[PDB]
């Protein structure tokens, strides 16, 4: 009967470091209605379609779900909010061979980051001088692993936690 | 532009003060790289993991590079170091994402008595002047290690001692130079090498050398 | 900012003191990019350049880095006669290249005193006995010391780094183990040592139980 409200993230990545903003947009029906928003299964005052995050704290991660008056209650959407300097994102981590494999190492509050390294499993993949997406045109099995970024950050050498990355044939 | 924030460095004690009782070994904890924008530095000290409130702070010192930089000082305990405790200092900045920890501790591994020999003047010096007196000190392990010379009580004033060299066997060896006048050394004058390391008896040891 | 960093390094005492041997100043550029063009290098004697550079492809390195290293070979004596040597860096899209340069260490060239020491007494009852070598007195602390038996190379030794001492000049000490059945024999060791302020750039001191 109605549709199957669904949570959106802007950007993209479910995992965050503090400082950055977060809009969370909730999809019911097509034509643009009376949104309603939840965090950790409790609703929150905000009436609007978009739930804005300015700077995220500790306090922004759990689940998200939202409903508009034309349709159900949305799936769980997490939020991973970390503290440290960085964090490699992607669009997913998950990869069919032959799919693109495309990586970000951001930094804390945009921070500008040089002489980055993309490492699998304690080697280093890539190596940019100012900071640049990682890319793999066409994803192979030798391509499965962890994962982490470093650089360095005026002086200070940083680096993120590591995150797997699994290849299905 | 100090845009990775402050930075922190971890120094260890003395390796003299911490081998004799009657000395203070501190644990130094030197932060650079502070901004005029955001001064306020904290300092959290922890030994084995467990937070003590015994450290002073030194006050901030203008630098030429237009930054500052504060020193925090602990006094640890003797046995405490020696036994091989960590000391971890961890320090906070709000141009820091989080808390920077470190953490020193006295080098792993198991500790070696040293031995001290002494070496009379080499046959070249029968003509020169003056004469060297050598103190051999060779197999311990740590590093950590100080020596001194004395004759008739008084310190000697002319020495220098070579830095810790890695042997073949893991264990670290060092040769302690001190220069005599030759009249000296034709009197039958004593001279003694002390040396001073935590796998040595009483954490000391004195050898001594003469015109026999 | 461009990205690599250039380092350049003197020749061995050794090769600058041994007229048979080769010296060699070597230009080092690290961390360069994939996406860095081809890297040129210049040398500079003296303002005057010279073209007889052996200069090593990019080498991949296990960080993700690629590695170019420039070998140069010096003349003996021009080194020793205190000329300063220039590495120019270039590539496509650089500003301004990258110069770095280094020379002999200046001053009051001092010959080293050498001196042998016999095994201590104390230690004359232990399984391997240890000979000792004390020089000092030289400056600057480029040096070279090895160990012989009966004028043939002995492996089993340790040096000291060059101390300063209270005049200014340098002074270390070697250590030589040996089985001490070979002191026993009345084998001849001797302490060589290689220095700019010796006659022939070379000496020795004999060793043996008299
Ligand atoms: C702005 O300026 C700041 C300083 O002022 C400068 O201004 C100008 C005038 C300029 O000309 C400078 O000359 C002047 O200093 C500047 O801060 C500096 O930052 C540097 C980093 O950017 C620091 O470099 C580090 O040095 C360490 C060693 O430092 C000692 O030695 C140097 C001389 O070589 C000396 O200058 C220092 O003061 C320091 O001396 C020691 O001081 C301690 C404590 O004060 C003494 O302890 C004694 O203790 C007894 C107790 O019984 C007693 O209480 C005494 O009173 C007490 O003094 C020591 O005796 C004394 N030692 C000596 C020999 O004198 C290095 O260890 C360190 O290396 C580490 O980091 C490197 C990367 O940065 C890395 O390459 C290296 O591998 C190493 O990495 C570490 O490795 C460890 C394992 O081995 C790991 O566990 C660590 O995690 C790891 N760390 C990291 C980060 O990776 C490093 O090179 C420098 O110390 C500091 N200078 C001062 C004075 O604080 C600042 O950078 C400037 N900013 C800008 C933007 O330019
Ligand atoms: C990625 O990883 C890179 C390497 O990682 C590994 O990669 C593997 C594949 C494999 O290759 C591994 O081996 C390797 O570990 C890494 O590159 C490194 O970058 C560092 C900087 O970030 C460099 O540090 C510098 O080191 C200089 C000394 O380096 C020697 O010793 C180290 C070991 O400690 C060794 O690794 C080096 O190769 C080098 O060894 C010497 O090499 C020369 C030339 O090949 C030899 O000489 C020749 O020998 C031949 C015979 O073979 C012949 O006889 C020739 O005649 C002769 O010339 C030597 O034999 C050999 N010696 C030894 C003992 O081994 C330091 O001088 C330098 O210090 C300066 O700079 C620092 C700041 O950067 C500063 O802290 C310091 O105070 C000093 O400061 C100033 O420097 C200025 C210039 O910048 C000068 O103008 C000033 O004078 C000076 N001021 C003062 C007061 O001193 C520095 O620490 C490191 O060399 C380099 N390693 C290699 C292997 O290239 C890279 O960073 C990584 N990238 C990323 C993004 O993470
Ligand atoms: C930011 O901070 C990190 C430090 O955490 C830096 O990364 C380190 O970089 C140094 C180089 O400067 C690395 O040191 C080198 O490690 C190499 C690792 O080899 C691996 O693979 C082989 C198998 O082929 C194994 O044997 C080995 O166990 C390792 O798993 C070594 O090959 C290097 O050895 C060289 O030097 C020694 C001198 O003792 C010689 O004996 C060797 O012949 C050889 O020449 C060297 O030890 C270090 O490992 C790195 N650590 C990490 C965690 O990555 C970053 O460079 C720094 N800066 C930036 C900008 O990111
Ligand atoms: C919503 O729930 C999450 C738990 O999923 C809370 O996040 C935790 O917050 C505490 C500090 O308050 C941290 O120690 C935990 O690490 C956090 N958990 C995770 C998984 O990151 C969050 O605080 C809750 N928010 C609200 C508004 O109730």
């Amino acid at each position: 009967d109605l549709p199957k409200a669904v949570v959106f993230l802007e950007p993209q990545w479910y995992r965050v470091l503090e400082k950055d903003s977060v809009t969370l947009k909730c999809q019911g029906a097509y034509s643009p209605q009376s949104t309603q928003w939840f965090h950790n299964e409790s609703l929150i005052s905000s009436q609007a379609s978009s739930y804005f995050i300015d700077a995220a704290t500790v306090d922004d991660s759990g689940e998200y779900r939202c409903q508009t008056q034309l349709s159900t209650l949305s799936d769980p959407v997490q939020l991973e909010v970390h503290i440290g300097w960085l964090l490699l994102q992607a669009p997913r981590w998950v990869f069919k061979e032959e799919d693109p494999i495309h990586l970000r190492c951001h930094s804390w509050k945009n921070t500008a980051l040089h002489k980055v390294t993309y490492l699998q499993n304690g080697k280093g993949r890539k190596y940019f001088h100012h900071n640049s997406d990682f890319y793999i045109p066409k994803a192979t099995l030798k391509d499965s692993g962890s994962y982490f970024c470093r650089g360095l950050v005026g002086s200070k050498n940083v680096s993120s936690e590591t995150v797997q990355i699994t290849i299905t044939q | 532009e100090l845009l990775g924030g402050p930075s922190v460095f971890l120094f260890p004690p003395k390796p003299k003060d911490t081998l004799m009782i009657s000395r203070t070994p501190e644990v130094t904890c030197v932060v650079v790289d502070v901004s005029h924008e955001e001064p306020e530095v904290k300092f959290n000290w922890y030994v084995d993991g467990v937070e003590v409130h015994n450290a002073k702070t030194k006050p901030r010192e203008e630098q030429y590079n237009s930054t500052y930089r504060v020193v925090s000082v602990l006094t640890v305990l003797h046995q405490d170091w020696l036994n091989g405790k960590e000391y971890k200092c961890k320090v906070s900045n709000d141009a820091l994402p989080k808390p920077i920890e470190e953490t020193i501790s006295k080098a792993k591994g198991q500790p070696r008595e040293p031995q001290v020999y002494t070496l009379p003047p080499s046959r070249c010096e029968l003509t020169k002047n003056q004469v060297s007196l050598s103190c051999a000190v060779k197999g311990f392990y740590p590093s950590d290690i100080a020596v001194e010379w004395e004759s008739n009580g008084q310190p000697e004033n002319n020495y220098k001692t070579t830095p810790p060299v890695l042997d073949s066997d893991g264990s670290f060896f060092l040769v302690s130079k001190l220069t005599v006048d030759k009249s000296r050394w034709q009197q039958g004058n004593v001279f003694s090498c002390s040396v001073m390391h935590e796998a040595l008896h009483n954490h000391y040891t004195q050898k001594s050398l003469s015109l026999s």
